[PDB]
């Protein structure tokens, strides 16, 4: 389903398959890091590093 | 021709086409778990220390 910008202030998505419930959950991200950018992603192991950290690297790669 | 008119109606139908039954499942279907990491199977010491 393609999700808009206003309709997912409304919708209960969930990012794992765990963290679905019965009745309340009625969407799922397909892969659990669709929230970072292309180039985000090519970070390794961001999960680990702090934030800017990720957000220094991502204007060292470009460099 | 006179076309006279008449009392107030008292309710009215309204006719919709009724709601998409058995289109959800009763049981939900969720992307399955990525699974976590395995340690490959075949792992040995290729490095000899020297002399």
């Amino acid at each position: 389903e393609l999700i808009g910008t206003m309709e997912q202030i409304f919708m209960n998505v969930a990012i794992f398959e765990d963290e679905v419930f019965a009745g309340v959950t009625t969407h799922q991200e397909l892969f659990p890091h669709s929230l970072l950018s292309v180039i985000a992603n090519f970070i390794p192991f961001s999960d680990h590093n702090q934030s800017p950290r990720n957000m220094y690297q991502c204007q060292m790669g470009k460099q | 021709g006179g076309l006279t008119c008449a009392s107030a109606p008292q309710g009215t139908l309204r006719i919709l086409e009724g709601p998409q039954q058995s289109l959800s499942g009763s049981p939900l279907q969720p992307i399955p778990a990525s699974p976590p990491p395995q340690i490959p199977p075949g792992l040995r010491p290729r490095f000899c220390a020297f002399g």
